[PDB]
């Protein structure tokens, strides 16, 4: 009945840290701290229910324990174990959960081999070096990701502008043919080939230019399609690096356990 | 627009334009770069006679030009006065057409488009009916504001353009009153006489609470001293001048117009504080009204024309949603095992029910076709319920870890309070940098307009008819159906109102509040706590809660603003918060909190809401807040998550702000020219020398069109400051690697010499400035708190403004140096050590004589202010080149964003050099009585800010949706709860800070 040894008592922990622990956990996962007030003999229990982290205060009086005005239990371990067995429905009918799963302070020490203090004097330094390198690559990817993203919308609006210019030159062709047709036909029977060739010379120069901007559009749609492709590649690369980066952070961070197994920063001083 | 043509900075002096006639002919016209379209059209039809089928052309006057802009708009050039090179053409061509539609409207829409940075016609194409209804339905807010400010013309118009810059209370704190001569202030009134614009002054002594008309009375009374006037003849000329003249601040465009007590005007409230002389200019009212050209407000075309249901509370079924399939998912098939979509039903940030996920699925076939069931009743859905979802990947082994790929949020009710039904498809947004939560419930609701982005398809239950949220009528009756003093509990309820907005509130405490919810209206401050206690997935409790907020006592704005943050999405709650503002928030405090009030627009569930109508109403009735209203919105147009909402909001503003739109466009062009200049220095001259960049700058700024754009416009940092001619002699590039511009203008005011004769600003392109804006704003709040309590701690919240994506303006503060710069002015003492006294000696050299004691007092007070401020905000560990000091002795910190980026060890910088000057150059300076009363200033300043901890927590909370990486979750705000030690009471927080001050001393 040692509250100090109990699986679920982490103690000197912040609201932010317990939120980082019950994130997306199943209903019934629970955890206990001493109150954020840091007042001695005052505690708080958090448990997962309905996608939320619902906090309840454990009152303390005359050595007894509990979390309501009628107070009963001798120790917090008796209070917790009671609600591990049967439901909190006894306290709130809208709180049908039991204290099903704890999360404990030293059930996840993933150091395997002989505990030479090189576990922190070497392996921790390696993992941290492996983390800051992969974190520097992900920051670089996000930079050219945002750069590429912004160059793309510049190109999308530019081909969309080419679409309007070509739409205008194409209706210039259809109006040239609409209004020139019967002047061409009138000139044909007057025998005035000179005037017909002025009209043709101008029409040819119109569709000559429209070819130049049509070619300029596809030459830009080519750059776009090829830049849009490497944009999708930068994205899937980030999505591959993100889970690894998270795996390595939690690995590095939990290898600070063995700095706590000395208990003082004299060890990471070597890495300073 | 990056240049006058696509991919080109400037047009050559002469270029060829492809002119397309209304007959089929195409004519190449050589024309000057600066040629006005009137010159183009005339010389084109003059050249057209050389081409076939001229007979078909009507008269030149019957046509206008149309072309394509670099924004991809087919723009009809009605304003034929514009230079060819100002059109922002995509390619150099012009299509001749007969004009159609309203000329004046098309001319005005172009000016609006240039102001907001996007064409207005793009809004015309939007299918979404919410957008089209918004454009029409806020024009009445525009009409109200325009009608109101043209009511008592011209005075009402002057009050709109030149509003009183006044403090929120006439009451002086007696440390300000003590710098008055037995309650009186000495003021000098100036006049210009025309024959050669000669100055003359009149010095007056008056009660500090005189109104401007009474000042004009004492001035004319002092000049008629020897005119032998009767009591009634004196009245007649007092009446003549009181009604014929007004007072203006010498050197800037601030005017005294609305009979506030003179000491309540901020200019004079500071002249007292600084003990400086208030210089006023007597000016004719007809001259002031002369520079107020009339400005109408035409209703736009879209304003007028356009070409059964059952209640949510009858749907006896649980909520379910069908997830169909995804698209464009960018995932590596052999590094990622499987994908799935995660979903949750949220009311604000609290899940209304447990989350549910689809099955896991191969990356190569993102298809689910699953109905997801949610543990909530459809009648139990609150009005502000939202669906938050994302596509997630998994990698397995060590633990299996999940990561989000793209996210998206949906309002389960639309702006017509109908429940969504049928198939739906929304493009998802990129996961913001640093966010690792599988969902993003604080993100905006809506589909991503960017193309080739992951598109997720869904389907909602189509019940036999359209479903709508119940009208308030039946909600109150359901409260009547559902519902079917004490002492010791009273002290606890009050004991909970004290606790900050982010204090831990356990289950026993929140349902204890819900129990005594009816007693809570006796302590209205408890409303935010009580609202978080409501079980919003119960229609019983929500209905009962609506009845309480309907009759809730007004809380003051500093508390009402919390109810606009992302934790209070209910429309009835937010409507109560707005009503608190529009009846208790002064234009002064609105202007102060405008940054946060603009950001909370992002949390608004729909485009049309009570908040935006309030801000828009105030932005059109007060041009000072309308100026920054525009720029804070304009500064975020790049962000496509809000570019539509802010765009529609700017359109309505620019359509009703009056002739001030003309001035904004001159600012926008000036900034655009400075942007394009700095982009050339960044992108095209990285590989070239410092002196080469300089020669291009002077040459580039020497061009006529540049100077005509950069000379003669209002400063965006303070539009009261006119920016006249450039002192090119003094402009320069700067050493920073992002190479910003040091710019300097002359002050064209007739009496500029009485304020400042040249005004200099740093324009920087590349750095995100909203960090410095928010920090400088927060420093100005803290100084305002200290001043009103009686702590004369002088801070220097210099001007800073973001105008776009990583670009903006910083006010240079004259006669100031960095501490590093000042150490380099002295010598070495220890082996390669700078002399610690070099700062105190530079202070002495700059403040010889009796003014010495004042400088030490100013340094010690400003130093105490920043020591406390920087500690609280986690800004302490600054470099000597990031701390500055005026010759005056005033100390201030700079480049706050540079420090946050550098982060990715001391509570605050209290270096020995500062202790030398604080203690006036004494030995063991930590034991003198100057230092004794210095650390006591810091203590009082610290607990003063803790006494207002709620305000700051709320201001930072309102910034979460901003996109600033420093503010992505409430956990980020928890740091200030540590420095303010809010979970500990006063004496503990005091000792906690005293301890940090010993650590800042680096010993004790
Ligand atoms: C060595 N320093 C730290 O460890 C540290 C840890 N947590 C922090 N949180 C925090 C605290 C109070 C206010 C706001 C925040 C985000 C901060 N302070 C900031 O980041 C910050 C401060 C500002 F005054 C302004 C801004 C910005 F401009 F971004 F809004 C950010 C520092």
């Amino acid at each position: 009945m040692s509250l100090q040894d109990a699986e679920w008592y982490w103690g000197d922990i912040s609201r932010e840290e317990v939120n980082e622990k019950l994130r997306d956990t199943a209903d019934g996962t629970f955890l206990v701290r001493d109150a954020s007030t840091k007042m001695h003999g005052d505690y708080t229990l958090t448990l997962r229910k309905g996608g939320n982290n619902k906090l309840i205060k454990i009152f303390h009086r005359d050595g007894k324990y509990g979390f309501s005005d009628p107070l009963t239990f001798s120790s917090v371990v008796e209070l917790i174990n009671h609600y591990r067995n049967e439901s909190l429905a006894q306290y709130n009918p809208k709180l049908d959960v039991k204290l099903l799963y704890p999360v404990s302070k030293y059930q996840q020490d993933q150091v395997v081999k002989e505990d030479n203090i090189e576990a922190v004097g070497k392996k921790l330094h390696e993992y941290n070096t492996q983390f800051q390198e992969k974190s520097r690559e992900y920051d670089r990817l996000y930079e050219e990701y945002t750069r590429t993203s912004q160059e793309i919308q510049m190109k999308r609006t530019a081909i969309e502008a080419f679409n309007e210019t070509i739409k205008i030159f194409e209706e210039q062709c259809q109006t040239q043919e609409r209004y020139s047709k019967e002047y061409i036909e009138k000139f044909k029977r007057e025998g005035n080939e000179k005037e017909i060739q002025r009209i043709m010379h101008n029409y040819d120069k119109l569709k000559s230019r429209i070819s130049e901007i049509i070619d300029s559009r596809r030459r830009l749609e080519e750059d776009l399609k090829k830049q849009a492709a490497e944009y999708r590649e930068i994205d899937k690369r980030m999505n591959s690096i993100k889970p690894d980066l998270i795996q390595l952070r939690k690995t590095r961070d939990q290898y600070l356990m063995w700095l706590t197994q000395k208990g003082v920063r004299q060890k990471k001083l070597n890495e300073w | 627009s990056s240049g006058e043509l696509w991919g080109i900075h400037l047009m050559p002096p002469r270029i060829l334009v492809e002119c397309l006639l209304p007959n089929g002919m195409i004519v190449t016209l050589e024309c000057l770069r600066e040629a006005t379209l009137i010159t183009i059209k005339h010389e084109l039809f003059k050249e057209a006679r050389k081409y076939p089928l001229h007979q078909l052309l009507q008269d030149e006057s019957s046509y206008i030009f149309v072309s394509v802009t670099q924004e991809a708009e087919r723009e009809e050039f009605f304003d034929e006065t514009r230079r060819l090179c100002d059109l922002r053409l995509f390619q150099p061509f012009l299509k001749v057409i007969e004009p159609v539609g309203n000329r004046e409207e098309k001319i005005l829409n172009r000016e609006i488009g240039f102001a907001i940075g996007m064409p207005v016609c793009e809004f015309d194409m939007v299918k979404d009916p919410e957008v089209q209804d918004f454009r029409r339905n806020i024009l009445n807010v525009c009409k109200e504001a325009v009608d109101l400010r043209d009511l008592n013309s011209p005075h009402s118009r002057a009050m709109y353009v030149y509003p009183p810059n006044v403090e929120s209370s006439p009451e002086l704190p007696k440390h300000i009153y003590n710098k008055l001569d037995k309650g009186q202030i000495i003021v000098v009134i100036w006049v210009i006489v025309s024959p050669n614009n000669d100055k003359q002054k009149y010095t007056l002594k008056i009660n500090h609470d005189c109104v401007p008309e009474q000042v004009i009375a004492e001035a004319i009374r002092k000049k008629t001293r020897s005119m032998l006037l009767s009591s009634e003849q004196l009245k007649l000329c007092v009446l003549e001048y009181q009604g014929k003249y007004i007072l203006k601040v010498c050197g800037c465009d601030e005017y005294f117009l609305e009979k506030y007590p003179l000491s309540q005007y901020k200019y004079i409230r500071s002249c007292i504080m600084l003990g400086r002389m208030p210089n006023l200019m007597l000016m004719a009212k007809e001259s002031l009204y002369s520079q107020l050209p009339m400005d109408c407000f035409t209703m736009p075309s879209y304003s007028r024309r356009i070409s059964s249901t059952k209640s949510l509370w009858v749907i006896n079924s649980a909520l379910r949603i069908k997830i169909l399939c995804a698209t464009y998912v960018n995932v590596n098939i052999r590094d990622i095992d499987k994908i799935y979509v995660r979903t949750g039903i949220y009311h604000g940030g609290e899940p209304l029910c447990d989350n549910v996920n689809t099955q896991r699925v191969p990356c190569s076939n993102p298809r689910w076709n699953e109905w997801l069931n949610y543990d909530i009743y459809i009648p139990d859905l609150p009005r502000a319920a939202r669906l938050c979802l994302s596509i997630c990947s998994v990698k397995g082994r060590a633990k299996e870890e999940h990561c989000p790929l793209a996210w998206g949020n949906i309002n389960l009710f639309d702006y017509t309070d109908t429940l969504v039904s049928g198939k739906m498809a929304l493009n998802l947004w990129p996961v913001p940098h640093g966010l690792e939560d599988l969902l993003n419930p604080i993100g905006v609701t809506g589909s991503n307009p960017n193309k080739e982005t992951p598109c997720l398809e869904l389907e909602f239950d189509w019940f036999s008819s359209v479903v709508k949220f119940p009208d308030m009528s039946v909600i109150e009756e359901h409260a009547n159906w559902s519902v079917s003093l004490r002492e010791n509990d009273k002290e606890q309820l009050k004991a909970i109102s004290t606790r900050d907005p982010l204090s831990e509130i356990t289950e026993q405490e929140k349902d204890f509040l819900w129990s005594h919810r009816h007693y809570c209206v006796t302590i209205p401050e408890i409303l935010p706590k009580l609202l978080l206690s409501v079980k919003w997935n119960s229609r019983d409790e929500v209905a009962q809660m609506y009845c309480l907020v309907k009759d809730w006592p007004p809380i003051k704005p500093e508390q009402a603003m919390e109810l606009l943050d992302c934790n209070y999405p209910d429309p009835m709650v937010r409507g109560f918060a707005v009503r608190c503002l529009e009846k208790y928030l002064t234009d002064d405090k609105l202007s102060q909190y405008l940054i946060q009030l603009v950001q909370v627009l992002k949390y608004e569930q729909y485009l049309d809401n009570l908040l935006v109508r309030f801000l828009l109403k105030k932005a059109l009735t007060n041009q000072r807040i309308g100026h920054f209203f525009f720029w804070h919105l304009k500064s975020e147009m790049h962000n496509k998550t809000v570019s539509q909402r802010f765009g529609l909001l700017l359109e309505s503003y620019c359509r009703a702000c009056g002739m001030y739109l003309k001035h904004l466009n001159r600012q926008v062009e000036a900034m655009e020219k400075l942007i394009n200049l700095t982009d050339i220095l960044k992108q095209e001259k990285k590989d070239e020398t410092q002196k080469v960049q300089m020669k291009f700058l002077v040459e580039q700024m020497r061009r006529p069109d540049f100077m005509d754009a950069l000379q003669g416009f209002l400063s965006p940092l303070n539009p009261a400051h006119q920016l006249g001619n450039l002192r090119l002699e003094e402009c320069r590039i700067m050493s920073s690697a992002k190479r910003p511009l040091w710019l300097n203008w002359e002050n064209p005011d007739i009496m500029s010499e009485l304020l400042f004769q040249n005004n200099e600003i740093i324009f920087k392109n590349g750095d995100d400035l909203r960090q410095d804006m928010l920090t400088l704003q927060i420093i100005r709040i803290m100084e305002n708190i200290w001043q009103n309590q009686g702590l004369d701690l002088r801070m220097l919240p210099y001007g800073c403004l973001s105008i776009g994506d990583c670009v903006g303006l910083i006010e240079v503060v004259r006669n100031s140096h960095t501490i590093m710069q000042i150490q380099c002015k002295g010598g070495l003492k220890g082996a390669l050590q700078f002399n610690s006294h070099t700062l105190h000696q530079w202070l002495k050299d700059k403040n010889k004589g009796e003014i010495y004691d004042a400088a030490i007092d100013l340094f010690t007070r400003s130093c105490a202010g920043y020591c406390v401020a920087t500690f609280i905000l986690g800004i302490g560990d600054r470099h000597n080149s990031n701390i500055m000091v005026k010759d005056d002795g005033q100390l201030f910190h700079i480049d706050f964003g540079h420090f946050l980026d550098h982060k990715k060890r001391v509570p605050f910088v209290l270096t020995q050099d500062f202790l030398i000057v604080i203690s006036k150059g004494a030995q063991e300076c930590t034991k003198t009585r100057e230092f004794e009363r210095f650390q006591e200033m810091c203590y009082k300043a610290y607990l003063a800010i803790r006494q207002h901890a709620n305000l700051f927590i709320n201001l930072f909370s309102m910034m979460l949706g901003s996109g600033m990486p420093e503010l992505q979750s409430f956990d980020d705000i928890a740091y200030i709860r540590k420095t303010l030690a809010l979970d500990k009471t006063e004496q503990e927080a005091l000792e906690y800070f005293m301890k940090q001050m010993n650590d800042a001393r680096h010993g004790g």
